[PDB]
RNA sequence: UAUCUGGUUGAUCCUGCCAGUAGUCAUAUGCUUGUCUCAAAGAUUAAGCCAUGCAUGUCUAAGUAUAAGCAAUUUAUACAGUGAAACUGCGAAUGGCUCAUUAAAUCAGUUAUCGUUUAUUUGAUAGUUCCUUUACUACAUGGUAUAACUGUGGUAAUUCUAGAGCUAAUACAUGCUUAAAAUCUCGACCCUUUGGAAGAGAUGUAUUUAUUAGAUAAAAAAUCAAUGUCUUCGGACUCUUUGAUGAUUCAUAAUAACUUUUCGAAUCGCAUGGCCUUGUGCUGGCGAUGGUUCAUUCAAAUUUCUGCCCUAUCAACUUUCGAUGGUAGGAUAGUGGCCUACCAUGGUUUCAACGGGUAACGGGGAAUAAGGGUUCGAUUCCGGAGAGGGAGCCUGAGAAACGGCUACCA
RNA sequence: GGACUUUUACUUUGAAAAAAUUAGAGUGUUCAAAGCAGGCGUAUUGCUCGAAUAUAUUAGCAUGGAAUAAUAGAAUAGGACG
RNA sequence: GCCCGUCGCUAGUACCGAUUGAAUGGCUUAGUGAGGCCUCAGGAUCUGGGA
C-alpha cells in the first residue's frame, strides 16, 4: 500500500546491508537491491523502478516464495500492504453426488510495485509466516480492473 | 514461564481456542536482558541443545565500524539519544540493536589522523608518502567531520546484546544520518 | 537430629532448599533439589550436641585427645604429590618414595603399593610422540591432495583452451 | 513425545523385510547410520532371515562379535546396523560377498557376486557444494563424503567407489539413455536406460524409463539410481534383472517348471 | 501390543427360520451323506454363494480381461482340482451354476463309502473319527 | 448377496404404524456344557481411592582400586589377577497404561523449512595455542579438593546426615606446541625518481559487527580517482578466473576489528621393534576414549491445501487486558502479535461466523451383505493428550518429565 | 536462455504412497479358523519355488482429451497485428 | 346403535410455583497471593577482581 514519504518511520527504513559510500558521489543516491524469485513471474519494473523498502517484498526483500502457487479474486483492500482474497471451490458431497459452492479468505501481503483494486484477480505464493496469519504474498495480478474507464459520463 | 505459542491468542475469526495440553519448554520465552551502560557484567545462559546465549546487562566498550572508510575500533559507548521503538529505553540508557548511541571518537580521531595526516575539524620519510598517496580522498563529510568536535559520533547498535553479549554497531552517516539528525533536534 | 548448617544464623530450625555441593544434603538424581529442614548456626540449649574443634591446646593434656593420636589412613598417589609430601624436586624419582602399606595372609606377610597416577612414563612420551607425527602427516597429506586438484583444474583449462582452439 | 523413539513394532516395520506376523511384537529397529530406515536392512534381519546362519538373534549377536561380517569392507559389530542399498556384506570364513540389491517385487535379494566385485561399491551423490577452506565436496546416498571429486561430477550422477581408500575412480552423468535401477516406488527394482525426463520448476521431476522388453513408466527422479549403459551395467544384477513379468506371466513360467 | 490373530465364520443361516420344505430338502441331504447337524450344510452353501457371487462378479468383467482370466481359471482349475466342478463344463458358467450336492459328494465321510469300504454313510463317519 | 408375514372391516381395496423375522469384533444375563485349536478380557459407571511386593539400571585389554577384600601364583618394590564400595560415564525423555480434556483443535492425505534445534550412528575435518620475539614459558606432563574409607556423633522416625582425618581421574581447574610459504600493514636508512628498501609486527578455528567477492540478457568505446603484471619507456594489458537453485544477502572466500575467547588430546589399552654419533637419545606398530566444524542418520518444532457429529429455542461475532495489519525492538532453537512500544482500523460471518451440545480423542478400520446407504471405532498399528487437579522448574542432546523436584488445592 | 501467456469445471492416464484388515493368487495347518510357509535329493556334509495382485476415492501433484457448463475480449475504439 | 363434556375414585407422568429455592461442572472481574525462574542488592567463608 505504502505511498508517499517513504521515510515516514520511527525508524529509518533501508535495505540490510546495501551500503552507500557518501564519499563516493552519485547519481541515484541510494543503491537498491531486488531479486528474481523465479518460477516464471518477471518482477515488475516498478520494484526496480520504485523507492518503496518493505522487507516482505518478494522482489526488493528477504521473503522467499516456495510451496503453493493459487490464485484469487480480490475481495479486500483496507490493510495497509496486505489484501485478503477469496478463494472459492465447489465441493463434492457424494451421498448426494452433487456439488455446493465453498470458499476461504486466505490474507496476503501486497508489495508496492503491485496497485491492486477490489475485485482484481490476483496470483498469490507461499512463504514463511510473514504475520498472525499471512502465509502467502502477491506475486501477479491477472486482471486489470472491470473496465472501469469504460464506465464514464455522456457524450 | 513465558510461551511463545499461538495456541492462546484468538483465531482470526475471533473464536476463543480451548486449552490443549499443558506448556512445552520448546515454545518457552526469556525474560528481556534489558541491558545498560558501564561496568562489563554479561551472563551465559543455557539454549537448547547445549548453546549458550550470552545475556549482556551492562556493557560500557563496543565494537564500531567507520562504514565509509571501512575501519573498526573499540570506543567506550556515551550513551542513548534516540530510539524508534521505545523511549524508555533512551531514557534509561538502556542497550538494545537499532538503538542510535554516541561513542568515544578519539580512536576514529586517532586513526584517521595517523592515516591521513589531517586533522578532523577546525613529518617522516614514507609517511609523507602515504598521507600524499591519499587525499582526494580524504574529503570526509561536513556533518561527520561535526561530531568530532564534540568527541562524540552518532552510531546505530547493530547487535542483538540481549543475545551475544557483543555491543556492535556503525557510526551514522549520509541519508541515515540525516534522519537521526532531524528527528534528534526537532524533539530536542 | 536435624543438623545445624553454618551461615543461616538464627537459634531455630528453618526449611531450605538444598542443591548439589551444599551441608545436609546428598542429593539423589543428576540436577535434584529437596527441600528439607535445618537447624540454625546458632548454639541454644535446644541443641543435643556441638560438634567443637581444638585451636589452641591449653595447660592440660586432655586424656582420649592430646594423650593419643591416630595416623593417616592413606599416603600420596599422584605423582608431584608424592615429591611435595617428601620434597623432592623432579628428579628423585618417585617410584622409591612411594608409601607400602604391610599386610598378613595368616602365614604370607604381603606388601602392597599404590599406583603413581600422572607419572611420566615411556608409553606417554610414545603417545606424545604419534600425537604430533600424525597431526603432521596429515598435514603434508592434505596438501599433496590439494595441490593434486590444483592440476586436474590446470589441465583442464589447457583442455578448455584446446577445446576453444579447436572450433 | 518427549524424545527418540527407540523401539519397533513388528507391524510397522518395514515390509519387504518380510518379517512374520506373530513370534514376537517387535522387529528390530534399524540404527541411526549411512541409511534411511525405511529403506535398510539390518544385520539382524540378513544374517538371521535371508542367511538362516543364525537362529535366535542372541545367536545372530554371538556371530557378528567374532568380527566375522564386515561391510563394505569395515568390520561393523551393530546387531542393528541399518544395511542398504549398494553395500558389500563379506562373510570373512564362508569366502562369501554379497551385494545387497534389490528385486523386482521390491525387496533386498540375497546376492552372490565375486571376491573382486566386491572390492568397489557405488553410490549416487545426491548432493555436492562447497566446504571449508574452499574445498568442494560430494556426499553420496549412503553418507560419504568425498572431497575433492571431478568438476564434471554433479546431483544424480552415479559414482563408482574404490571402498579399499575411501576415493572415486569413476562416475556417470545422468544423460538420456543410460542404465537405471529405481530405488522406490511401485516400480521399486525395475531397471532401465531412461527415455526423457519430465522439469517441473517447485518440485519432483519424472523420469519416463523402458528396460529390455520395450516396456515403459514413469518415477520421481529421487527414486532413480544411474547404474551403467544399456546392456552395460557397472554391478552384476541379480537374476530376474528387474524385469517385471505380469503376474500371468510368472504364474505360467512357475507352472512352466514343472518337470520333476 | 501383539499382532491380531484373525478369524472368520465358516457358515451362514437360512432368512425364514421355519420353511417346511426347505427342512425338508435339508434334512434329506443330512441323513444322505451321514451328517450331524444343518451347520454341516450351512456351511458349504455359504461358501457355496460367495464362489457363486465371485464367479457373477467375474462374468461382468469383459471376456479375456485381465482379471476373469487370471482369477477366473484359478477358480476354475481348484474346483476342479477337487472335483467338484466337471471336466467337460470347464469355462465358469457351470461354476455360476453349480450346486450343494456336488461339494457333499466328495467329503472324505463320502468317499470312505462310495468305493465300498463302508457300507454305510454312518459307518463311514465312525470309523474315521476312530483313527 | 434384488422375498416379507400377523394386527383397523360384516366383508373390500388403500394409508400407516405396531408386531414378527435375520445378523452383529455387541455388552449382559439365564439355563446346559465333553474333545482339538484359537485367546478378548475393570473401556462404558468413578482420568474414583489404593494396603503390600515387583516394574531402571548399567563395565570393556582399554577413565578411577593401598578394600586394613578374595586369590595366590607367577616375573614384576610404583601399578598389573579378580574385585565390594564410591567417583566418573551413559540410560532413566524408551517402554507400558489410559481416553480425561480436545470440534478447525487433534487427526488424515498432500506440502514448506530460501524459517530452526538436533545426543547418537555413519562419513569427512585441525603443523597456526607463548611473547616486544638472546641470558625464558613445567612438556621428561603443571593444580587442589572430595566420595568411598577411617574415626567421633545426633534423632521415635526415611534411600536423614553432621563434625573430624585421608586420597584418585577421561571429575574439577589449569596450561606448553610444529614445516615452508605467501599476502598485508608499518617502516631505519638513500634520492629525487619512473621511484626502492633493509626488518618490524600482524595473519589457526570459533565468536560479533561493518565493508567487499560470489560474474553470465548478445556486443563495444572515452575520461576522473586511485593502482595492478610485462618494457622493445611512444607504451601496451594479450591468454585472463569462476559452484548450486525455479529463486537468495546461498554454499565459500576476502578486508577492519571485537571476545570475562569456542576448539586445537596433561587420556587409556595390547604389543615392544627399529636404527647410531650408545645419549636408556631419537624414533616407531595395532585401537580405545575423545575433540571442533560440515555431512549423514535417528529425530523434533513449526507448516501449505482440503476434509469433522447435533444445534438458529445460538445472528452477529472479535479489540477488558491483541482483536486484523504496518515499523522497530525484545524474547526463542528459530518464523510469527510470541511479547512490548508506536501507529492504523482492521479480521470473521446465511457458502452458517460466533455461541451451545457431545453419554467426542482422531485416523488404519468395524458391523449390515442388489446397489445407493445406515450405524459404529475406549480398545493389538500410526498420531495425540495425560499421569489426583493446577502451576512452576531442575537436569539434559531431548522433559514443562510426575515410578524428577518446588508450591498451592483436594 | 530471452521475451509472454484470459479464467475454470469435468474426464483419461500416472506418479507419490504403512503394515495388519478387506478382495484375492500360491501352498494338503491330517480338515478347518489359521499360517507364510514350503518343496525336492546323493536324506554322509544340498537342490530349489516363494513371501503375488487389486482397491487405495474427497484434496494435492503429473498428463492425454477439447463434447457438455461456465468465464474473459474490439462500441465514446483508451482496439489488433508492424 | 353409536357418542360428547363437567362432575367422583384409583394410579402414573410432565408442567406451573413462595422459597431472590438447591447442587455439580466450565470459564471469569476484583481483592489477596505460595513457589520456582530472571534480576538489584547481600557477604556466613575461601581462596585467588572471582567464587
Ligand atoms: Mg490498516
Ligand atoms: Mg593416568
Ligand atoms: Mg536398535
Ligand atoms: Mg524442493
Ligand atoms: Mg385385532
Ligand atoms: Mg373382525
Ligand atoms: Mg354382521
Ligand atoms: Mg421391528
Ligand atoms: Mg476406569
Ligand atoms: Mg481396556
Ligand atoms: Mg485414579
Ligand atoms: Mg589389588
Ligand atoms: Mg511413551
Ligand atoms: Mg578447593
Ligand atoms: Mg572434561
Ligand atoms: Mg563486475
Ligand atoms: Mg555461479
Ligand atoms: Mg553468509
Ligand atoms: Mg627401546
Ligand atoms: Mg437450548
Ligand atoms: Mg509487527
Ligand atoms: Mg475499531
Ligand atoms: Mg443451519
Ligand atoms: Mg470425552
Ligand atoms: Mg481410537
Ligand atoms: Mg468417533
Ligand atoms: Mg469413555
Ligand atoms: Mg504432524
Ligand atoms: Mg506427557
Ligand atoms: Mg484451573
Ligand atoms: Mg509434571
Ligand atoms: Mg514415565
Ligand atoms: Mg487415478
Ligand atoms: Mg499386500
Ligand atoms: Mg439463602
Ligand atoms: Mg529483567
Amino acid at each position: 500500500s505504502t505511498e508517499l514519504t517513504v521515510q515516514s518511520e520511527r525508524a529509518f527504513q533501508k535495505q540490510p546491508h546495501i551500503f552507500n559510500n557518501p564519499k563516493v558521489k552519485t547519481s541515484k543516491r541510494t543503491k537498491r537491491w531486488y531479486k528474481n524469485a523465479g518460477l516464471g513471474f518477471k518482477t515488475p519494473k516498478t520494484a526496480i523502478e520504485g523507492s518503496y523498502i518493505d522487507k516482505k517484498c518478494p522482489f526488493t526483500g528477504l521473503v522467499s516464495i516456495r510451496g503453493k502457487i493459487l490464485t484469487g479474486t480480490v475481495v479486500s483492500t483496507k490493510m495497509h500492504r496486505t489484501i485478503v482474497i477469496r478463494r472459492a471451490y465447489l465441493h463434492y458431497i457424494p451421498k448426494y453426488n452433487r456439488y455446493e459452492k465453498r470458499h476461504k479468505n486466505v490474507p496476503v501481503h501486497v508489495s508496492p510495485a503491485f496497485r491492486v483494486q477490489v475485485g482484481d484477480i490476483v496470483t498469490v505464493g507461499q512463504c514463511r509466516p510473514i504475520s498472525k496469519t499471512v502465509r502467502f504474498n502477491v506475486v501477479k495480478v491477472s486482471a486489470a480492473a472491470g473496465k472501469a474507464n469504460k464506465q464514464f459520463a455522456k457524450f | 514461564g513465558i510461551s511463545r505459542d499461538s495456541r492462546h491468542k484468538r483465531s482470526a475469526t475471533g473464536a476463543k481456542r480451548a486449552q490443549f495440553r499443558k506448556k512445552r519448554k520448546f515454545e518457552l520465552g526469556r525474560q528481556p536482558a534489558n541491558t545498560k551502560i558501564g561496568a562489563k557484567r554479561i551472563h551465559s545462559v543455557r539454549t537448547r541443545g547445549g548453546n549458550k546465549k550470552y545475556r549482556a546487562l551492562r556493557i560500557e566498550t563496543g565494537n564500531f565500524s567507520w562504514a565509509s572508510e571501512g575501519i573498526s575500533k573499540k570506543t567506550r559507548i556515551a550513551g542513548v539519544v534516540y530510539h524508534p521503538s521505545n523511549n524508555e529505553l533512551v531514557r534509561t540508557n538502556t542497550l538494545t540493536k537499532a538503538a542510535i548511541v554516541q561513542i568515544d571518537a578519539t580512536p576514529f580521531r586517532q586513526w584517521f589522523e595517523a592515516h591521513y595526516g589531517q586533522t578532523l575539524g577546525k613529518k617522516s620519510k614514507n609517511a609523507e608518502r602515504k598521507w600524499a598517496a591519499r587525499a582526494a580522498s580524504a574529503k570526509i563529510e561536513s556533518s561527520v567531520e561535526s561530531q568530532f568536535s564534540a568527541g562524540r559520533l552518532y552510531a546505530c547498535i547493530s547487535s542483538r546484546p540481549g543475545q551475544s553479549g557483543r555491543c556492535d554497531g556503525y557510526i551514522l552517516e549520509g541519508e541515515e544520518l540525516a534522519f537521526y539528525l532531524r528527528r534528534l533536534t526537532a524533539k530536542k | 537430629g536435624f543438623p545445624m548448617k553454618q551461615g543461616v544464623l538464627l537459634p531455630t530450625r528453618i526449611k531450605l532448599l538444598l542443591t548439589k555441593n551444599v551441608s545436609c544434603y546428598r542429593p539423589r538424581r543428576d540436577g535434584e533439589r529437596k527441600r528439607k529442614s535445618v537447624r540454625g548456626a546458632i548454639v541454644g540449649p535446644d541443641l543435643a550436641v556441638l560438634a567443637l574443634v581444638i585451636v589452641k591446646k591449653g595447660e592440660q593434656e586432655l586424656e582420649g585427645l592430646t594423650d593419643t593420636t591416630v595416623p593417616k589412613r592413606l599416603g600420596p598417589k599422584r605423582a608431584n604429590n608424592i615429591r611435595k609430601f617428601f620434597g623432592l624436586s623432579k628428579e628423585d624419582d618417585v617410584r622409591d618414595f612411594v608409601i607400602r602399606r604391610e599386610v598378613t595372609k595368616g602365614e604370607k606377610t604381603y606388601t602392597k603399593a599404590p599406583k603413581i597416577q600422572r607419572l611420566v612414563t615411556p608409553q606417554r612420551l610414545q603417545r606424545k610422540r604419534h600425537q604430533r607425527a600424525l597431526k603432521v602427516r596429515n598435514a603434508q597429506a592434505q596438501r599433496e591432495a590439494a595441490a593434486e586438484y590444483a592440476q586436474l583444474l590446470a589441465k583442464r583449462l589447457s583442455e578448455r583452451k584446446a577445446e576453444k582452439a579447436e572450433i | 513425545a518427549r524424545g527418540p523413539k527407540k523401539h519397533l513394532k513388528r507391524l510397522a516395520a518395514p515390509h519387504h523385510w518380510l518379517l512374520d506376523k506373530l513370534s514376537g511384537c517387535y522387529a528390530p529397529r534399524p540404527s541411526a547410520g549411512p541409511h534411511k530406515l525405511r529403506e535398510s536392512l539390518p544385520l539382524i534381519v540378513f544374517l538371521r532371515n535371508r542367511l538362516k546362519y543364525a537362529l535366535n538373534g542372541r545367536e545372530v549377536k554371538a556371530i557378528l562379535m567374532q568380527r566375522h561380517v564386515k561391510v563394505d569392507g569395515k568390520v561393523r559389530t551393530d546387531t542393528t546396523y541399518p544395511a542398504g542399498f549398494m553395500d558389500v556384506i563379506t562373510l570373512d570364513a564362508t569366502n562369501e560377498n554379497f551385494r545387497l540389491v534389490y528385486d523386482v517385487k521390491g525387496r533386498f535379494a540375497v546376492h552372490r557376486i565375486t571376491d573382486e566385485e566386491a572390492s568397489y561399491k557405488l553410490g549416487k551423490v545426491k548432493k555436492v557444494q562447497l566446504g571449508k577452506k574452499g574445498v568442494p565436496y560430494v556426499v553420496t546416498h549412503d553418507g560419504r563424503t568425498i572431497r575433492y571429486p571431478d568438476p564434471n561430477i554433479k546431483v544424480n550422477d552415479t559414482v563408482k567407489i574404490d571402498l579399499a581408500s575411501g576415493k572415486i575412480t569413476d562416475f556417470i552423468k545422468f544423460d538420456a539413455g543410460k542404465l537405471v535401477y529405481v530405488t522406490g516406488g511401485r516400480n521399486l527394482g525395475r531397471i532401465g536406460t531412461i527415455v526423457h525426463k519430465e522439469r517441473h520448476d517447485g518440485g519432483f521431476d519424472l523420469v519416463h524409463i523402458k528396460d529390455s522388453l520395450d516396456n515403459t513408466f514413469v518415477t520421481r527422479l529421487n527414486n532413480v539410481f544411474v547404474i551403467g549403459e544399456q546392456g552395460k551395467p557397472y554391478i552384476s544384477l541379480p537374476k530376474g534383472k528387474g524385469i517385471k513379468l505380469s503376474i500371468a506371466e510368472e504364474r505360467d513360467r512357475r507352472r512352466a517348471q514343472q518337470g520333476l | 501390543p501383539r499382532a491380531p490373530r484373525t478369524y472368520s465364520k465358516t457358515y451362514s443361516t437360512p432368512k425364514r427360520p421355519y420353511e417346511s420344505s426347505r427342512l425338508d430338502a435339508e434334512l434329506k441331504l443330512a441323513g444322505e451323506f451321514g451328517l450331524k447337524n444343518k451347520k454341516e450344510i450351512y456351511r458349504i452353501s455359504f461358501q457355496l454363494s460367495k464362489i457363486r457371487r465371485a464367479a457373477r462378479d467375474l462374468l461382468t468383467r469383459d471376456e479375456k480381461d485381465p482379471k476373469r482370466l487370471f482369477e477366473g481359471n484359478a477358480l476354475i482349475r481348484r474346483l476342479v482340482r477337487v472335483g467338484v466342478l466337471s471336466e467337460d463344463k470347464k469355462k465358469l458358467d457351470y461354476v455360476l451354476a453349480l450346486k450343494v450336492e456336488d461339494f457333499l459328494e466328495r467329503r472324505l465321510q463320502t468317499q470312505v463309502y462310495k468305493l465300498g469300504l463302508a457300507k454305510s454313510v454312518h459307518h463311514a463317519r465312525v470309523l474315521i473319527t476312530q483313527r
